[PDB]
């Protein structure tokens, strides 16, 4: 009768242990789920787990330590794998109440953290993350600055604040600097994670990164007990800052070479466990921070950085390596065999799907730089605004373009929540408007309203730009100065804008000269369109000598053969034809005219 | 003259720019975003297992035990993963033949039916 006696006596513990087994079996099955039958089986196993936990929770009077363990596991499984967020809240709520009549301080906060972070995340609604901010402030007020839990709830707050980044940018950033100051005494690993999150948030909002934050960022990979996965992230984030500023990344590529060699074989956990105080850990699931995944994404980063030098058979890195990262990422997706939940297995697969879609985006971008159409159509990406951008560019450089459609595309993008996309949209709209004003035929009242549209456009472009990180990007700085000049002088525009006084005039002219002198002979990225527009402006505005003018107009005329820009190559050609005539270079006049003659043929058909 | 004079072809650089995409200004933002998302962050209590082991002999209990003596008829809704390439084939093994999962765990599966595909959804309207 011992069996019957054990059954009834150890029923509670036995069911608690069965539950863990169903969950193990679901974790085993997850990465192999490839069919509807398997999907049903998978969630039949986790259902079996939940009945099990519920059986323990609902049907027995538990000790407080038993109630904590089973309730947090139940809530965690329900929030992650089901739509039962109300049920999860109810169970967490019950524990919150029991925990108030006890001295179990850390447990109480652990439950609060699930209500303030994990639950509003599971609700998939930004508005739910914003009401959180009120409950966290209440908790924070009661706690001292030296308290580990003050740090965590303050991070709950920054997350709640991250929803609605309209002038919220100021608050989130003040909040990170405060948290960074609080945590710089504490655990070095928690400080590293907060730091990385802040530089990531700054990159996401494209606002300037204070020097001191980048110094602190680089100090993370110093010869330190920082978890290796956070040191890597720190290095990746440093690379991204140089790439957003269109800077040279040679040195950072060596730092990667050191890091990958100094720390080889590190085996490699996908989770970082930080001890924030006696009895409580923070766990960071970071399945991209490992040798193979970083070699793969580093290649993509390297590709984007050299993307614009795809015309040259020396730095056309992007052409050789984008098909590689595309292949590697589809392999990593197929061979994924992680023992975790199905939602976590699909989450890792979705990152590889995003890598591949960015790969295809940059491949198309490169193709449109070198030709009129992309062989095979423009691919549909999961990035819908990047689709509109690709639609716009290819439509703009068509043989017979529809500029009213190009305009509508670029306007949609001026309303984008992506601040970088906004800027790109406004910059292009501006060039369209400037071309309207330059070719106007309507008389004094028409010319005047178009003038006013152009100055509105120009101001919208300048405000967007001055409030971004791209102020420290010289490709953008040089091109904002160029776009300024093309609307304001008479060979470039037919109706140039004139202003009082201006001090704007000496600003951008200093700039244009600074860039033109240093890049004729810190020097700019070597994008053909950017040096074409620099040399053509400089050669026209700043050069006195006629033979040097010929050097520059010949250089600009040849540039238009190295990538697709027939319209630019044409206007460089008539410039060169006149320079070659005044210089009385009679052979060169002959061949320029000859080239020009076949040029207009192709353009007109 | 000069070649192309009296054609439609743009002759000023501002007019020609309206047909030239600013292809040196390359979007890079979505790059940082695919890294900045630590898949999961979570707080966990470090503490001893509060649930005692059962006698090892009781693991040999041969009969089904009813977990859920009532509740799944409020049936649970499960999360169908967005972006899942799902196929339809019954070529795979039955649920009580799946690893692993001990023998009492297999017995407690006997009689229960599978989760309906209708209960496995990407989303709700509430």
């Amino acid at each position: 009768m011992v069996m019957a006696v054990n059954l009834h006596k150890h029923q509670k513990n036995l069911v608690y242990r069965l539950s863990q087994q169903y969950l193990a079996a679901a974790r085993d099955l997850a990465a192999d789920v490839r069919s509807e039958k398997q999907l049903q089986q998978y969630y039949t196993l986790v259902r079996q787990c939940v009945h099990g936990l519920r059986y323990v929770k609902d049907g027995f009077q538990l000790t407080v330590e038993e109630d904590i363990q089973v309730t947090l596991q139940l809530a965690r499984v329900l929030l992650e794998e089901t739509h039962e967020v109300e049920l999860a809240e109810q169970y967490l709520g019950s524990l919150r109440t029991r925990l108030r009549t006890t001295p179990l301080t850390d447990a109480r906060h652990a439950v609060e953290f699930q209500l303030l972070y994990d639950v509003p995340l599971a609700k998939e609604d930004r508005a739910e993350l914003r009401q959180v901010v009120r409950h966290t402030t209440g908790l924070l007020e009661e706690l001292a600055d030296s308290d580990a839990w003050a740090w965590l709830f303050r991070y709950c707050r920054i997350i709640g604040l991250e929803a609605g980044g309209a002038r919220s940018n100021s608050a989130v950033l003040q909040e990170y600097l405060k948290l960074l100051q609080l945590v710089s005494a504490g655990p070095v690993g928690l400080h590293a994670f907060v730091l990385c999150s802040c530089v990531a948030f700054i990159l996401d909002r494209v606002v300037e990164l204070d020097r001191s934050l980048l110094t602190q960022l680089r100090a993370l990979r110093k010869a330190t007990a920082i978890p290796l996965q956070l040191q890597m992230w720190s290095l990746l984030l440093d690379l991204l800052v140089a790439i957003q500023l269109d800077e040279n990344i040679m040195d950072l590529l060596t730092d990667f070479k050191d890091f990958f060699s100094t720390h080889k074989d590190a085996d490699g956990d996908d989770t970082v466990v930080l001890s924030i105080k006696e009895g409580v850990n923070v766990r960071l699931f970071v399945p991209l921070f490992n040798y193979h995944d970083c070699k793969n994404i580093l290649l993509l980063f390297q590709s984007v950085s050299y993307l614009t030098t795809c015309y040259s058979k020396s730095s056309n890195f992007s052409t050789k390596f984008l098909p590689k990262v595309l292949k590697t990422s589809q392999e990593l997706k197929e061979t994924l065999q992680k023992r975790t939940s199905l939602v976590h297995v699909q989450s890792i697969r979705n990152i590889y799907d995003k890598v591949v879609d960015l790969c295809r985006f940059y491949q198309t971008w490169e193709s449109l730089i070198l030709s009129e159409r992309v062989e095979g159509g423009i691919p549909r990406l999961q990035y819908s605004e990047y689709n509109i951008l690709l639609e716009a560019i290819s439509s703009q450089q068509a043989q017979q373009a529809d500029l009213s459609h190009v305009g509508r595309l670029y306007s949609t993008l001026t309303k984008s929540k992506d601040p970088e996309l906004r800027l790109i949209g406004i910059a292009h709209l501006y060039t369209l408007i400037v071309a309207e004003l330059s070719s106007c035929s309507e008389g004094p009242e028409g010319i005047s309203e178009l003038t006013q549209k152009t100055t509105d456009a120009w101001e919208q472009l300048q405000h967007a730009y001055l409030s971004s990180s791209l102020v420290q990007n010289n490709v953008w700085k040089c091109s904002v100065a160029i776009l300024w000049a093309i609307s304001r002088f008479e060979p470039f525009s037919g109706h140039p804008i004139h202003s009082s006084s201006n001090d704007q005039q000496t600003l951008y002219m200093q700039q244009l000269n600074e860039f033109f002198t240093d890049n004729a002979l810190f020097k700019l990225k070597k994008s053909l369109l950017l040096h074409f527009l620099l040399n053509y402006l400089g050669g026209t505005m700043l050069v006195s000598d006629v033979q040097k003018r010929c050097d520059i107009s010949s250089s600009c005329f040849q540039m238009g053969k190295q990538q697709y820009m027939p319209g630019m190559r044409y206007v460089a050609g008539i410039w060169h034809l006149m320079n070659s005539t005044v210089a009385m270079k009679t052979k060169e006049v002959a061949i320029t005219r000859a080239k020009l003659e076949g040029l207009v043929d192709k353009m007109l058909n | 003259t000069f070649p192309g004079e009296d054609t439609r072809i743009p002759k000023r650089i501002s007019e020609a720019l309206s047909h030239q995409p600013l292809n040196h200004l390359v979007p890079k933002r979505e790059l940082s975003r695919l890294l900045s998302k630590p898949v999961q962050i979570s707080v966990q209590l470090e503490s001893e297992d509060a649930f005692e082991e059962v006698p090892e002999e009781l693991w040999q209990y041969p009969h089904p035990i009813d977990l859920d003596p009532l509740r799944l008829e409020q049936p649970l809704r499960f999360r169908r993963p967005r972006g899942a390439r799902l196929d339809y084939r019954e070529d795979s093994s039955e649920i009580a033949d799946l690893p692993g999962m001990g023998q009492l765990a297999r017995a407690c599966l006997s009689g229960t039916q599978l989760v309906d595909s209708a209960a496995i959804v990407e989303s709700i309207e509430s």
